RNA sequence: AAAAUGAAGACAUUUUAACGAGUAAGGAAACGAAAUGGCGUAAGGACAACAAAAGUAGUAAAGAUUUAAAGUAAUUUAGAU
RNA sequence: AUAAACAUACUUUGAAUCGGCCAAGUCUGGUAAGCAGGACUGGCGAUGCGGGAUGAACCGAACGUCGAGAUAAAGUGCCAAA
RNA sequence: CGAGAAUAGAAACUCUUGAAGAAGUAAAUUAUCUACCCGUCUUGAAACACGGACCAAGGAGUCUAACAUGGAUGCGAAUGA
């Protein structure tokens, strides 16, 4: 009923599937972006808590 | 081939106040006194016949077989519903005697007509 | 328990304006009432012959036939259920000139100014112009903007009490 | 409750176009708390609503809500007597969540429901200036309690039961 | 519940041709049946007059057809009523189709050289209505509206229907 | 034959498009005035909302003479009916003296479009009949420029030249039941009740009574 | 209520929509798209096996006691004694 | 501005009724009354249902026969659904 | 990536019980919920207001005369006779 009541219901919703995988490329991104400095901050701490016990 | 006949209410509207006085018969009348119980509809005898009881209209007059009811008292009644047999079923009449009844009973199984009172007056 | 006398419960409603008794003006017996004009009926009780009923005082009636010495004003009457209309015959001096359609009558002459110049503008072949705007209520007010130049800022907070004593 | 920064202005005869009424009111939502402030515009400034404009209207965050402030209230009261005013302290981390406090405690220890006080002022004052007998021992560095005749606590509503097995016994906890 | 300004009733408006007149019974299923397939509003018109009741009927004398008809030479004059003959004044010629024509009246138009059409005629002949003038006779005649309201009014009183004492 | 019915539709996605600019133009303006407003220290006054969404609260027995007459000028003749209304200075007044009666707020965009597809009637031949198509529609509102149910959505959401129409021709909504109300029904929104303006936390009601 | 169809189908037709509480009181009979629909008692004029023996009844009437079915209901029909 | 085609205007004939009672961000006589008498409005009368344990008027809400769901007044120790 | 459009595509199933009585209905008893005496005067009666012990039969808007409004009918300056 939502195509015959509304055709543009099929260009509508093809965007809303798109922009759907968009946004998960924008979270996989930034998911290992951030995970690198979680990482990298890490690897700051068992160094700066070797150089106060000691 | 035969529709769910359906029922809003099997039971029966007895009158109000008969179960305690004899004078006073099991046939429903609609009470209009001013401080009765029933037609101001008091929470728990709150029981009248309204329209909406009403059963449906494709399967009203029907009996539990499927077929309506057409009543016969001879031979050359049940030609009235020859074409009608998947519809109609003949029942002789009460008064009919013993001997027309075996006519009227051979007679619908030649033109194959359901009869309910195969069994009636029997020896 | 009131009574039935014509003039009843008149002691603030036929009392004269306070500075204002004796002679009314030269104005009232001078303005001239035409026939379909809308007059406002007010009683004056310095001049007690052709009182009109106090029920009448202040109704807006229809001006429907002049008289040599009095105008002819007609008011619609609420009885039971029904309203009737009533045909009074009143002096002048217990009459006042209704203003009602002082707004409508200078609409009529906007839009006739407009209309006079359309049939010039066609003429001429010039493009008409547009009938005035109608009247409509307070509309919502848009979005506008405020500078940051001319601004100020009042805390508003509720009050400590002080007493009045 | 919710802290809202509400602005408006004057736009008539009475009143120029060039004076914003600045307003931090606390609500449980923003229109509970627009009737907060055009009523205090009114009664303050003779300013009605369909004589004003609302310019803005935000909700103030905590910037910090993870550490331990002494609030102080300023609030005014009406009783069966009179009009009086009352200055209450209370420590919590948040303005929102300390002015929930003064409602909760006025309306029990006076009995006086929400639309009687008039928040007027909340500001933070210091360790030493706590004035409440109750509330002054406990901003020191060295309190220490034991909370005690305690009752179990169980992990959620799940692990309920009507009717248990063995004795029961409170905790040292 | 829902609250209306009131509720629905049967709508004081008539739809069949009254009484057992299998006559009448025929011109609405026939009048009927023209005004919901042409759509035409003679034949709408035609259709809601055959449904009114006697009172609501009222005769048109052959004296008001000649005056009605005066400037209209080739036109079929279509009153839903009973056409009595005015026997004081002449009858010109005109064709007319009425429910039903007075013996006299029948006479009179066909003996100047007219035509007396019944419904079922006209129908055939001009279904849509080309040439026909709609006439129906005066209703205020009657002598029971004299005697409606009350008597004793200043504005227009009643007729007091007579009996003992009258004077 | 049936060629017609390829083009009409067409033309209707040709209308959708148009009408989503207009709705998200004027959107984006709003939204970039903001922006400089805050940049160059100024401020902005958000322009007054033009549309009325109103909601009957109480039941029909106990309602006052002058209050019963104007409920009725709203179409709000039963309990959980839900109207569209224009606002200005005499509706507003209108829906304040009967208050106790009716909750209004604002609709957005994402709550007009529920009400339409899914509580949606027209009133053709005097029968409240469905919405079930465009053809049911542009036979209806074909003179008004309304051909479909997008032009029909937009016309009441922007409060068009042709609101009028559009807004009488749709019948007041019937809604379902949903929590009105903290406290109860009998006392202002203000005060954690059930009837009074609320804005646009209206939509948060009409999301449970769709 | 509005549309559609309409010489006889049938269940007082088909489709869509709105509606349905109520003491006093009103809505007589007929009216094909019916200007409310029906049940019951008694009596009178007709109709009741249409190929010249034409409703039922000594192969058991009316009535009475019950059992089942139809109808929302007034009530009807049928089985057995 | 908003509502209004089963809209609007009615006409004829006629039945019942004119013992009323209650509520109040109202009034008068009275010390006062479940007293007497009023103005605007809603109800009981003519009215059932859910709630106030029971209650003609209070609160919700007005009813064809039902099934499923969110609700209103109001509640969630047991009787008692939570 | 892809709306319209052009062209090609796919849905007929399984198990259990029932003339050893399935489904439904009815009667009696039990169990949870629900249920004050009918008629009438009355603002208000279940009322500590009046009639009513039970059953059967009978039992109360009818007839004539005059006027009027309306629905059906005949004729119509005539109608009735």
């Amino acid at each position: 009923a939502m195509v015959k009541l509304n055709p543009y219901a099929k260009i509508a919703s093809h965007k809303l599937a798109q922009v759907a995988k968009a946004q998960a490329a924008h979270k996989a991104q930034y998911a290992a972006k951030m995970e690198k400095i979680l990482a990298a901050k890490k690897e700051a701490l068992n160094q700066s808590v070797a150089k106060r016990f000691g | 081939i035969k529709p769910k006949i359906v029922k809003k209410y099997t039971g029966h509207f007895k009158r109000f106040d008969s179960n305690r006085f004899l004078r006073v018969k099991a046939s429903w009348r609609v009470p209009r006194g001013i401080d009765n119980r029933l037609r101001r509809k008091f929470k728990g005898t709150n029981l009248l016949p309204k329209i909406g009881y009403g059963s449906a209209k494709a399967t009203r007059n029907m009996l539990p077989c499927g077929l309506y009811k057409f009543p016969v008292r001879n031979t050359t009644d049940l030609e009235m519903i020859m074409m009608q047999n998947r519809k109609y079923a003949a029942e002789i009449s009460h008064a009919v005697s013993a001997k027309k009844r075996q006519e009227i009973i051979q007679r619908a199984k030649i033109l194959n007509i359901r009869v309910l009172n195969a069994d009636a007056r029997i020896k | 328990p009131l009574s039935n006398g014509r003039n009843r419960r008149t002691r603030k409603l036929f009392k004269r304006p306070f500075r204002g008794h004796g002679l009314s003006n030269t104005s009232t017996i001078l303005h001239t009432y035409k026939v379909g004009d809308y007059v406002t009926i007010l009683c004056n009780s310095s001049i007690q012959h052709g009182l009109p009923y106090k029920a009448f005082h202040g109704k807006t009636g229809r001006v429907w036939n002049v008289n040599p010495h009095a105008i002819g004003v007609m008011v619609n009457k609420k009885v039971n259920n029904r309203i009737v209309v009533k045909r009074l015959h009143i002096s002048p001096e217990h009459i006042k000139p209704s203003g009602c359609q002082k707004d409508f009558l200078e609409r009529k002459a906007a839009v006739a100014a407009i209309r006079k110049q359309n049939i010039q503008l066609k003429k001429e072949g010039k493009p008409l112009l547009p009938l005035p705007a109608k009247r409509l209520p307070k509309q919502p007010r848009p979005a506008e903007l405020i500078k940051g130049a001319d601004i100020k800022f009042t805390t508003v907070a509720p009050l400590k009490f002080e007493e009045l004593y | 409750m919710k802290e809202y920064y509400i602005t408006a202005r004057c736009t008539d005869k009475a009143h120029n176009p060039n004076e914003i009424f600045r307003s931090r009111v606390f609500a449980p939502n923003y229109v509970v708390a627009k009737s907060k402030f055009w009523m205090m515009l009114k009664k303050q400034h003779k300013v009605k609503k369909i004589n004003a404009e609302l310019l803005q209207c935000q909700p103030i965050f905590e910037k910090n809500p993870t550490v331990v402030k002494n609030y102080q209230i300023f609030l005014r009261y009406v009783s069966a007597g009179g009009i009086h005013n009352i200055t209450k302290q209370y420590r919590d981390v948040t303005r929102v969540g300390a002015v929930r406090q003064m409602y909760n405690d006025l309306a029990s220890q006076y009995r006086t429901r929400q639309d009687k006080i008039q928040l007027i002022s909340i500001t933070t004052v210091g360790d030493k200036a706590v004035k409440n007998p109750v509330l002054h021992q406990f901003v020191g560095h060295h309190v220490k309690f034991p909370m005690v005749h305690c009752k179990p606590v169980i992990a959620s509503k799940r692990f309920n039961l009507p009717i248990k097995a063995g004795k029961l016994t409170t905790k040292l906890c | 519940a829902i609250d209306l300004d009131r509720h629905h009733v049967r709508k004081h408006v008539s739809k069949t041709a009254r009484g057992n007149n299998a006559y009448m019974k025929l011109l609405v299923r026939l009048y009927g049946f023209l005004a919901r397939r042409t759509q035409s509003k003679f034949a709408k018109t035609i259709l809601h007059r055959l449904c009114l009741s006697r009172v609501n009927r009222p005769i048109v004398s052959t004296s008001k057809l000649a005056c009605l008809m005066k400037k209209h030479p080739e036109e079929t004059a279509v009153c839903v009523n009973t056409v009595t003959y005015d026997s004081r004044y002449p009858v010109p010629k005109m064709n007319v189709c009425a429910l039903k024509f007075t013996k006299t009246a029948e006479a009179a138009i066909t003996k100047a050289g007219g035509k007396c059409l019944r419904f079922d005629e006209l129908a055939l002949k001009a279904p849509t209505g080309r040439k026909t003038v709609l006439i129906r006779g005066k209703r205020n005649v009657r002598e029971a509206l004299k005697h409606f309201g009350k008597v004793c009014a200043k504005k227009n009183p009643a007729k007091q229907y007579k009996g003992k004492q009258t004077k | 034959c049936k060629a017609r019915c390829q083009a009409f539709r067409k033309e209707v996605i040709l209308r959708t498009i148009k009408n989503h600019k207009d709705i998200e133009a004027a959107k984006k303006a709003v939204y970039t005035a903001k922006k400089n407003a805050e940049i160059n220290g100024d401020l902005y006054a958000e322009a007054d909302p033009k549309l009325i969404v109103a909601i009957r609260i109480r039941g029909i027995n106990g309602v006052s003479p002058k209050i019963k007459k104007i409920l009725k000028l709203l179409r709000l003749r039963q309990i959980n009916n839900a109207v569209f209304i224009k606002a200005n200075a005499s509706t507003i007044k209108m829906l304040r003296l009967v208050d106790p009666y009716v909750t209004y707020g604002y609709p957005t965009l994402e709550t007009v479009q529920k009400l339409i597809y899914k509580r949606g009637a027209l009133k053709i031949n005097g029968n409240r009949m469905p919405i079930t198509s465009n053809c049911m529609i542009k036979k209806a509102l074909g003179d008004k420029d309304v051909v479909c149910v997008d032009d029909l959505v937009h016309e009441i959401y922007t409060v068009g030249k042709h609101f009028k129409e559009v807004n009488n021709k749709l019948a007041p909504f019937k809604l379902n039941g949903a929590k009105i109300a903290e406290k109860n029904k009998k006392i202002h929104f203000i005060l954690g009740g059930g009837f009074g303006n609320r804005e646009l936390l209206i939509n948060k009601l009409l999301a449970n009574m769709i």
